């Protein structure tokens, strides 16, 4: 039941932008805080951004913070990141995580590669 | 009846004598500070006590037990154990601190060292477990910054509009930019815990050098000073 | 290699549980009532035990 | 080519959810209308086993109903016996920080571990009087979380590593291994068969393997955080879990799906363990919210509340009989309802 | 026994012993049922506790019997006498047990488990008791019919030996532990920078009633013992109500203790609550 499709990514150019969606079912979307992450081609996993249950509570990495924005719908139980002026090094492997408690405020999804609380990977590459 | 009058008198004389040896131990334990020790694979978290009057090597933990002004301390380091962090860490809920070392001198593994703090320190079961940050590596860091090779704008460009605060300890003969950095990332670890602070936990930063040896005193200062928070909140005095 | 290793047990597991014969929810409550039925009697957490009979009171 | 393998294990799963909807003619919350409430549960602290210093982890009943082990963080693995609540044996453990325990049927054998990645027994009828350590087994390359004894000879392991492992005291090495779940395995539970053991991990799932074949043959993925709960129905068709994500599961080994979902949108805090009744009809369930719930299997209504816990439940069971109830949290008081 | 204004005394004392004596019950209860009370400074607390139950149920009884001026033995009446001076001298020693307990907690944390456990509580607990039977009782056999107090007991007792020698002694130890845990909590105060002034103030003003209420429940009756010892032939114009007035404060300390102390600690209140869920 516990599932994290996600879809968009591909090829951009420089400077461009791209909303990347990532649809979660099998428990409320609502109650469980969520997490943007990225692995670049032979690097580690390099977490992005985070986003509360109610979004009032949002965090940007230093790296990218900014260009991108994490966004979250309940209505339809869905997450979106919406990369702006995107760069050559933002190309990498995009992942959706949810925090394996709700109602807390702490996730441990970055720390491991092989966390079951993710999707398949979101291809990104910026290039000509 | 004596068949079973005499097993009774046999099992209280045992029970007695557990409870003396439970006793016996529960001494030394109550004595001792059970603490735990995090940080990743090129910090040198297994280096932070370098007096290390004892290193036990357990089959997956790397046990340090050492003694301070006539108190036994006992930081417990999980070195072997996979990467999740999420369910044995609640095994450590009842220790006297956690001493977290992060080298900052990698500015792109400082992010995955600031989101591993922000987990620990926003975890519901360590939530009332005051954190020692001890920032290993200052020296790499003066290098680094005085090398000018890596810029800390490209991995937190609030470094580039941030000021170095008033109450800052500089030291002698230390170069403006080096104590700018380090200020910077502690205060970078300061919000970190502040975003979801309270009287239950609270930190105690600290800078040490790779070849330090002074880190006693201030772990010693740093659970005495916890454990009087800690008993002055009981008492409502905070 | 390693991807396509797990893929591989994955896709494994994934045939050994097709084959299994799953029954109708029905007849799994049938015999859960059943069973419930034929022990609640010997419960004592179900059926109030006499202090006498409880070795605890 | 990658991409081939994911679309065949999508609809794979898409017939497996496919056919449980299709086998999901009737679900047990409608048709345990009619049978009769079990009501209010009074339950009443009979005796409290107080002497242990560090948090309990885990605790396991006997087969003879009496005695009971309980390991704490402080490195001691006490036997309680709840008739008197006389101390008979604590095992010094070299690893302070155990995690599970456990009490062999013919009660010969106590089996623990925890981050040590080693499952240490010891032998409770040595004839020198002084228990000590009987079998090391080690190979896990995670936290050993629960454990349980297949027999006087085989013993069942659930590690951090993402796998599960029976090993024969004799030997010392792996005789099985079981490598279904992702996450790191949490608790698990023998059936009275003892050839079938369904153990849960942080994937949010619930995996069933067989002693003798050694191949996932069943698996569950109705909750939705990680199991910390687990524990065999009383007639061996079934079994409940529970999820950090404060809600427990009934599944059943023959409609491979969920039939009876307990939970409440007061109760926030997860289960930290689970245990059924001589019949079933009861589900017992370790809170970390100070207090354990007692709710009806078909129902799935809160029965009964203990609320006398100063701490986060660690463990509860249930003795052979059900003549009574344990329930060990953190607070060093193994407390003993009925 | 109905006197111009005895009678008022008597009432007030009554009203002292039975709210003293219901609050520490509910104290004694409290610590004994919940079982993560079982601690060496809850082990004071609940010695503190029965302290004053026993003073509620003997010494105010005895003081009653003393103050309605009967005409018994005098052995009689000095045993009363004497057992009142032994629960009194025992409250006062808990309350110095829990003060020195605070101050190993607060100034030597890290020491504290380990210098205060079970056993050692006990016994603490065990050697004050005996210091208070042997105090109380001192004149009792190693004095240096109208049973009114001044006539059985002295004056040369209750100041040079009784407040000089276990009441301002403990007294002013209190008070410096106060004064230090006072100045530890604003020392740390100055720290946790997250207004400072307000918190600081009031854990001075928390800190200042647990010894100005010490202060004013036994300074009274013993300042009005030096009074008239060291400057007699005053003539005590106002006996009946000076005398009246410090016996009463005496013995409303009892009350007073575990308001400030127990039911002023987190762990207690915490308790209270729990148990007025579970009854609901
Ligand atoms: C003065 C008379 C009338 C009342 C006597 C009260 C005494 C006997 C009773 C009442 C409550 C009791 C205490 C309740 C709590 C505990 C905690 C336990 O872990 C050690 C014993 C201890 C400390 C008990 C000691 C004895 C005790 C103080
Ligand atoms: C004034 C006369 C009646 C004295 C009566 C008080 C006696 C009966 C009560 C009051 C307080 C009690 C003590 C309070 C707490 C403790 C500590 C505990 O670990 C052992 C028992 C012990 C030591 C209790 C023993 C009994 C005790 C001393
Ligand atoms: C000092 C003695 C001899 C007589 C003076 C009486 C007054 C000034 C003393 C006696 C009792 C004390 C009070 C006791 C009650 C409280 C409640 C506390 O939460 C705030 C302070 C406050 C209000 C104290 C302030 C100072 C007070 C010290
Ligand atoms: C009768 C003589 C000896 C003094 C009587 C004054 C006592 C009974 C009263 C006066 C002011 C009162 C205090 C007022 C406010 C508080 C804060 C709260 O946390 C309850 C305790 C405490 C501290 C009260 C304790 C009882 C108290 C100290
Ligand atoms: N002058 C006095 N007259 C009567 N009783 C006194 C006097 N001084 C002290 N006491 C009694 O002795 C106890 C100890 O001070 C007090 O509680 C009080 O009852």
């Amino acid at each position: 039941q516990v599932q994290l499709q996600e879809s968009g990514g591909g090829l951009v150019q420089p400077g461009g932008s791209l909303r990347l969606s990532c649809a979660a079912s099998g428990f409320t979307f609502s109650n469980y805080k969520m997490n943007w992450v990225r692995q670049a081609p032979g690097k580690g996993l390099e977490w992005v951004s985070d986003i509360s249950q109610s979004g009032a509570s949002i965090s940007y990495t230093g790296s990218v913070k900014g260009r991108f924005t994490i966004s979250r719908d309940n209505a339809k139980n869905t997450l979106y990141l919406q990369m702006n002026s995107l760069k050559p090094e933002d190309t990498a492997v995009y992942y959706c995580a949810r925090c394996p408690a709700p109602f807390t405020r702490d996730c441990f999804d970055v720390t491991s590669t092989t966390y079951a609380y993710r999707g398949q990977g979101t291809q990104v590459t910026v290039s000509s | 009846t004596e068949d079973q009058r005499n097993e009774e008198k046999a099992q209280r004389e045992a029970n007695k004598m557990i409870e003396k040896q439970l006793q016996k131990d529960k001494q030394v334990y109550r004595a001792t500070h059970r603490l735990l020790l995090l940080g990743a694979d090129n910090s040198g978290k297994s280096t932070i006590v370098k007096q290390m009057r004892i290193y036990h090597v357990n089959s997956g933990i790397f046990e340090t037990k050492f003694q301070v002004d006539k108190v036994n301390f006992h930081m417990f380091d999980v070195g072997a154990q996979r990467d999740e962090r999420r369910k044995w860490i609640q095994c450590f809920n009842d220790v006297t601190a956690i001493i977290f070392v992060v080298d900052s001198s990698d500015y792109n593994r400082l992010q995955e060292a600031l989101n591993d703090f922000k987990s620990i320190w926003n975890n519901r079961w360590l939530r009332t477990i005051s954190v020692i940050l001890f920032l290993n590596k200052q020296d790499l860091l003066a290098e680094k910054v005085l090398a000018g090779k890596s810029k800390i704008e490209d991995y937190f460009p609030e470094f580039a509009r941030y000021t170095t605060p008033e109450d800052a300890t500089p030291e002698p003969g230390e170069d403006p930019r080096v104590t700018r950095a380090k200020y910077f990332i502690r205060d970078e670890f300061l919000r970190i815990s502040t975003a979801s602070g309270d009287g239950r936990h609270y930190c105690y930063p600290h800078f040490t050098c790779s070849v330090d040896t002074e880190n006693a005193r201030r772990i010693f200062n740093d659970c005495r000073d916890i454990i009087q928070r800690m008993h002055l909140r009981q008492y409502e005095l905070l | 290699t390693a991807s396509i290793a797990q893929a591989r047990k994955l896709v494994e597991q994934l045939k050994m549980e097709a084959n299994i014969d799953r029954i109708k929810v029905s007849k799994a409550a049938a015999d859960l009532m059943a069973y419930c039925e034929a022990h609640a009697k010997e419960d004592p957490l179900l059926t109030p035990v006499p202090a006498s009979e409880n070795p605890f009171r | 080519e990658l991409d081939q393998l994911r679309q065949e294990a999508e609809q794979l799963k898409n017939q497996i959810r496919d056919a449980r909807k299709a086998c999901a003619d009737a679900t047990l919350s409608q048709i345990t209308n009619n049978i009769d409430p079990v009501g209010r549960i009074q339950m009443r602290t009979r005796r409290t086993l107080r002497g242990h210093l560090a948090k309990i982890y885990a605790m396991h009943w006997g087969t003879d109903s009496r005695l009971l082990v309980s390991a704490s963080q402080d490195g001691k693995l006490i036997i309680w016996d709840s008739y008197t609540t006389n101390k008979v044996h604590a095992i010094p453990l070299r690893s302070s920080w155990v995690m599970t325990c456990a009490y062999a049927p013919s009660g010969n054998y106590v089996a623990c571990g925890g981050l040590d990645n080693i499952c240490s027994i010891y032998n409770l009828k040595t004839r020198e009087g002084n228990v000590r350590v009987s079998r090391e087994l080690a190979g896990h390359t995670g936290y050993l979380s629960c454990c349980r004894f297949l027999d006087d000879n085989q013993i069942v392991t659930s590690s951090g590593d993402t796998t599960c492992a029976l090993w024969d005291i004799e030997t010392g090495q792996q005789t099985t291994t079981f490598t279904g779940h992702t996450g790191d395995v949490m608790s698990l539970s023998l059936a009275p068969d003892t050839r079938l053991f369904v153990s849960g991990a942080c994937d949010a799932s619930a995996k069933l393997w067989d002693v003798r074949e050694g191949m996932c043959r069943q698996t569950f993925t109705g909750h939705e955080s990680d199991i910390n709960a687990i524990c065999f129905f009383p007639n061996g068709n079934a079994f409940a879990t529970g999820s950090d994500d404060a809600t427990c599961r009934l599944f059943d080994l023959r409609a491979d799906q969920e039939l009876m979902t307990y939970s409440h949108d007061n109760i926030i805090c997860g289960i930290t363990s689970v245990s059924f009744s001589k019949s079933g009809r009861l589900l017992l369930a370790g809170y970390d919210d100070f207090n354990c719930n007692v709710w009806d299997a078909l129902k799935a209504d809160r029965a009964g509340v203990l609320a006398g816990h100063d701490n986060r439940v660690s463990c509860l069971g249930v003795t052979d009989d059900g003549m009574a109830v344990a329930t060990g949290s953190w607070d060093s008081f193994l407390k003993i309802w009925n | 026994l109905l006197e111009t204004q005895d009678a008022l005394y008597v009432a007030l004392e009554l009203v002292i012993a039975a709210l003293s004596v219901a609050g520490n019950v509910l104290v004694c209860a409290a610590v004994g049922t919940a079982n993560t009370l079982q601690t060496p400074t809850n082990y004071f607390l609940v010695s503190l506790a029965a302290a004053d139950v026993a003073v509620g149920l003997f010494a105010i009884p005895f003081a009653i019997t003393i103050s309605l001026g009967f005409c018994t033995d005098f052995y009689g009446c000095l045993f009363l006498a004497c057992f009142v001076l032994v629960l009194t001298q025992s409250s006062i020693f808990s309350l110095l047990a829990v003060a020195v307990d605070r101050y190993l907690a607060i100034c030597v944390p890290l020491r504290y488990k380990s210098l205060v456990t079970g056993t050692r509580a006990r016994g603490v607990i065990a050697v004050l008791w005996v210091l208070a039977f042997g105090i109380g009782l001192t004149p009792f056999l190693g004095w240096n019919v109208k049973c009114l107090f001044e006539n059985v007991v002295p004056m040369s007792y209750m100041v040079y030996f009784n407040f000089f020698g276990c009441v301002l002694p403990p007294l002013l130890i209190m008070l410096v532990i106060y004064i230090k845990i006072f100045l530890v909590a604003c020392r740390q105060l100055q720290r946790t920078e997250l207004t400072t002034l307000q918190r600081e103030i009031h854990a001075a003003k928390s800190l200042a009633m647990i010894v100005g209420i010490f202060a004013l429940c036994w300074l009274p009756v013993h300042a009005v013992n030096c009074v008239t010892l060291f400057q007699p032939a005053q003539g005590k114009n106002k006996p009946k109500w000076a005398m009246n007035m410090a016996i009463l404060l005496s013995h409303a300390n009892s009350v007073v203790n575990p308001i400030v102390y127990a039911y002023r600690n987190r762990d207690f209140r915490y308790t209270f609550h729990k148990i007025i869920s579970r009854y609901l």
